């Protein structure tokens, strides 16, 4: 079918429920301190 | 010489429409064949279509200049000579058999930390049944169905990680390529007539 | 001989449209029998379709042929000898009887630490029926229902572990395949007229 | 000898549809009896069916017969011998009278730790009136209901549980099967059927 | 003797459809009386049923009778002897006149640590009204309502507390059971036709 | 001596259907007064009804038994003598002329320490008007409008409190009852009945 | 002497209908008047209505009675003298011309500590044209536009504080009033129908 | 002297319907022009409105005047000497020509510690034409445009602070008002026909 | 002199509905040119319109004026003259070919430590054809397209921030305007008349 | 010297409709060709358009001019010659063939620490079948398929961090542009139409 | 209009959104201990 | 009106919002240690 | 009516509402350490 | 019926629900330190 482009962040083009996510599994790896 | 050709409709017979979030009314194939089909008849230099789809408007027309030429006092410079309808010895029958959504999905996605990228696609399928029938007899002279996949693919990548302690660097490219159906259509509509070509030249006709 | 066969309509009498997300009009089986059936017909060896769907349009260029070439000035190379409709002895009435969508669903998904994988199927069911009529008497000669299972399958596998302390590897490789309606009727009208060749050859027929 | 019976319609007067997810104008039965109740009285051996549905079908295409050798030119061996419509003494009228959703469902789940497996059902029920009517006088020879239900399972299993300290294994094994509403309305008209045989052999007729 | 009755159409006035998740198009009663009805007289000894609903289709089988053996060659065995449509004294008109979803609704559901259990119950009511008239001079001869509830009901029970310190054994049983609104229109039009033959010998009639 | 009256269509006049979960389609009030009318006035001891809704009915019915007896063959026991269609020297015109859904609402619910219970009643509003019209002269002799609530209440009550420490029992027993709105009309079509009677007799008439 | 007068149809022009929960097709005002208006007319004292809406009915049971008694065989004591039908001088046209929902609203709430109580209400606004026209001329002898509110009101109130230490304490009633949009209908077409009456006497008329 | 005016209809061509909650089919302005056009001209003292909207009820009430009156049996004192249709010499087309919904909205709502108040307006806008056409030669002899905005306001107030250490007051005091269309409709129409009076009395005519 | 100009039809060609929360009825532009257009020639001081839109209207009361006035009886007074239907040596066709939703949205938003604000705007955009048309030989004299943009904006403010320790001061300010499409579709109808008129005027014409 | 051309007809063969949030009725692309073709032939130098789409309108407005001065008494200066309806050689059919949404999407967003920015684009395409017609045989002399792209970008930018310790400054600049779909309707037909002429001339004809 | 029983409980009777508010009025007012 | 059977757990029959709850007043009643 | 096949967990097989539950019910049931 | 592939995590195409839940069911299988 028809196959239309989004974004996956919500920051930048829509998709809000997406950024929860991706914030923590963002955090989950961040391996720097200081 | 080349065949006059008669083809009235080449109905969508699919009965497919599109999925959401498309409308409810929005078909899945053009309802424009019997416009590709006569665009591939005279684009294929064996055919001189005849035009039958649009014949009320070309016999109103001609209603119109019958009676502009008939008192004699029309410019007999343009004054239009009626001849006749000119007929078609053959008649091009058709439909759009049919339209699968999606025959063919998949997808690859990778992500390690933080770089990751995703790969879709889908495979739609579009059959057009055509007929070359026998004006003279009624007779199905030829059939053939002309099968085309309709390929959509996708292609995104994306950052999400951290670089430095707290700097965030987010990232995205995307691309998507639907093809269109109506050309698939237009491919699948040439390619059979094509095959109706080679067929009335490999049996005695054309 | 080939036997002259007059496919009129075989109409899509399973009232099923698909479900969600697909659109509340699109129905579940194509509505372009009688044209799967005439090829199914035609690329069987044994009989000649006649047009009768289309037979309007056929009567409508055979009046332009009609009154292109009575007056008789029609160039004597391209003018269209109409013989006469040629006319069946039998003919082909049918319909797609019943369209069931995931007679048999199913599937089987594992997954261990991080890496997992699935399977899944779901079977159509859709089934037509043929009636060979003799046009002489209207009794129907024959009569065949034929089923035909459409299977849909789709298989998946994803990694969700992590690598290292902080270090996230996601994957996922998917895989899809709708086997199509129209694929699916094809081959059920093709097994009945198979089958409707062989009884018209089992009882003194054909 | 063989009964010929005139089967015109055996409308679908349920008046349902099917529940969400499907679409709206997605009937319950299939709108394709007449079809499979032809196909009962043919398949016993007690029947010749007369067409009666593609009866203007079968009169314009003996029209065409008509017109095609009332001209004396056909070559002798392809005229076809029109004798006449061949008529019914008997008449099957009948509907589908009824499409209940889920009569009785039900369904029984157990887990422990972390193996559970759980079983469903549904049953709906179809029922079908048959009424042999008699052609000379309009009486209603005899009407019969047969009912049918139409069992749907679904069979799961599944585990979540952890194997190590952080090792999860997650697994789940699914099967379903929905009784075609095609078969189930195919047997209920050939029970039907059987009853108006049974019915008819019991009183003076047949 | 029997009394000839012709029952036109039994129509569904209710113009009630069946709720969510249901179809919007899906009544709540079956368009199927008229055979409900013309079976309740049949299997009442006290009537012949004349079709009356077919009536189309019985004159146009008569129409195909008539003209298969006016030219008097058809095979003296199996020629149709068209006496004329037998006419009814009676007539059953009628309706099903109401269906209220839910009349009195109810349920009683407890739960002790873990185990619990629950029961539900919906009863709809369906009313028909039978109409007797008298064909010489339309009066309506008797006239009837008759109501039938729908009982649908359901039960459940489940476990779902602690067996061990980190053991959880989680269970379910459950049992729904919806009175078919065919069955309960058949019952309400049964009683109702035993009311009408029990009005009709009480007072002269029958 | 009972008067003949001539009830043609009690039409529902208030526009209403029913609101969500209820389908789009479901009409609030019944289509089906006509026959809830023609019941009430045959039911009051003082008219005759003819039939007039399904007078086509009664109308081929006569046609059919006026073709089968006149050519004097029929058994003369079964022949049908058709009188002529008795004539009613008033009509009763009539709708009904408004639905309100929740005239009046309304609710009380207490719950103490786990302990609680509601109560909640919902008050619709039936509105019919019927006019006894002179057949004569066409004017109307009398106009009622007759107004019927239709109560619809709910008893719930529950338990969730503890009983020992980590002990918890839940509990629930609900009851509810709509007035069915079939039953409502026929009580507010049979006071307007009773009206029009005693109107009829306080002036003149009847 | 008391004016006949002719209502044909009071059409409900306001093109509104119900917001959401309510069906899509459930209109905001009843399809009543004309049945409101004839009966508001009738009651009072100054009007004979004329039937007019029913008007086939009405014929077609006078062609009814003028077939069964012009043999002169009719029981002299039960044929009908069909006189004319009566006519009216004036005619009484109009509409609903308009419902607003909620012109309107409003609510003040107030909670303490735990003790709560809001109400709310909404006008909605229903406006009726009333023309008297002259069957003579056709001139409009006069025309009204009534208006009238309909209020509708919910007032609540509730509890939902601790009495003791763990003990909550949650209580609620609640109580609602739509004013029937039929009977506030029917108030405007009685207001508008003393305006009518008032005007025809202020002026010549009456 | 007064001018008669012939209104046909003053159809609502704006295509508009109200937004979501209200129904699909709802419109956003009455479909009862030349209602609230014939009650301007009637209300100014120029004009004598003729039906010509209701014409075919006139000439059905006039058909019956001339059918009971013709027999010269009427009584002489309640026969309706009917003269002839009054004609109009000009004649009031229009339309409502655009209806836009928030052509400005708007609001301000501080809230300070605990006590808020917010002010919310919306101006639809509604446009409607007016042409006053010459009926004896069909010239459009003037035309108007007449807008009028519809102001739907609504304030709100609140308290939701704590009074001691754990009481909490909370309190709400609402107002709306719509303003309603039909009366921005009537509005507009007397303006335009204001407008139209004027402009009749500054060139010539009226 | 004034030139006379038939405007028959303005269709709105776009087929644009409103998107969400709008109805699905309605549509994005006025259907209530020919309108507009008929009062923007008028306006211009270079037309006379003739009505030929409610041209059955004028038929209709012509009728009526012509069988009030046959007679002779009509007082001399108020008789009125038929000339003859004025016609048009001019027509102007046309039609609203398109209407573009947000060819050009955009905004910008700022916002600091509690007090923020932000604009947005949406350009729509309306194109009209316009065609002069020659009724003596049917050629099209001239056909323009114009062209308008119709703004959308929308401008707010508000506040968020603490006052002091506990104390929040929250506030907001909004603006919004809408351009009328109904304006807009004026503009553009308006700019195509300028355009003919100069057009007719630069070529001999007008 | 220029040539007539009819253009009856472009009929909008896409059958696509607008996606979510759009109405469901709202088609993707005007319906108004034939206005934007008869423009591109008037504006192109070759071709004098005839009306053929409104020759009702014509057509009636000419029975007027012929009706208005058939009596000889219409002033000499203001009568209308009618000569006759100028007949075209040629007839330009055509449709629009097919609509494909997002043929090819795509988009880059990247932000950094607080401080991001995206870009979005869509590409439509619309294909425009023309055939220039013969009208005195009915051959189609040529027949192009002009496609054309419809860019829709959108670039977004925004600031989300903090400047301050407890100072968040956000804010947002966006720019949508979507190419009009009317605009690109006419682009592509204005190619065909340089497409027909040059083919025109390339062969012959023009 | 018409009233249709619903279980309060999503044990028991289907809406689940429910048991979230009841288990911590539950609990609010759980006076056991031990 | 018609009623068809569902199961109360997300577990082996589909709605995923009662387990929260079911979870939650499990382990309220959970008196067991070790 | 028809019946059809779903997964119940959000891995491998659609529905994600089940995730939060089964993890939350798996972990109330792990008895491992280390 | 038709079979459509998606994919099961937010990352990467497009279901946000799931990733609540997956991102919790890696860490509680996570066994990496430091």
């Amino acid at each position: 079918g028809t196959m239309t482009f989004q974004f996956r962040n919500p920051n930048f083009g829509g998709n809000p429920n997406n950024g929860a996510f991706l914030l923590n599994s963002a955090q989950a790896q961040n391996s720097y301190k200081d | 010489g080349k065949i006059f050709v008669s083809v009235y409709n080449i109905q969508d017979e699919t009965g497919q429409f599109k999925p959401y979030p498309a409308s409810n009314f929005s078909t899945a194939v053009p309802q424009s064949a019997t416009a590709m089909l006569v665009t591939a008849l005279k684009d294929s230099r064996w055919f001189i279509p005849l035009e039958r789809q649009g014949l009320q408007n070309l016999l109103n027309e001609r209603k119109i200049i019958r009676a502009a030429q008939e008192n004699g006092t029309v410019a007999i410079n343009n004054r239009i000579p009626l001849q006749s309808l000119t007929a078609a010895n053959i008649m091009v029958e058709g439909s759009i058999i049919g339209y699968e959504s999606n025959v063919k999905s998949g997808g690859v996605g990778a992500r390690y930390f933080g770089i990751g990228a995703d790969t879709q696609y889908q495979l739609d399928q579009i059959a057009v049944n055509l007929r070359v029938v026998n004006v003279s007899t009624g007779e199905i002279l030829s059939s053939v169905n002309t099968s085309k996949t309709i390929l959509s693919y996708e292609v995104q990548a994306g950052v999400f990680r951290f670089i430095d302690y707290q700097r965030l660097l987010e990232g995205e490219v995307g691309y998507t390529s639907n093809e269109p159906v109506m050309l698939c259509l237009m491919s699948a509509i040439e390619t059979g007539v094509i095959f109706l070509i080679n067929d009335g030249i490999d049996r005695g006709l054309w």
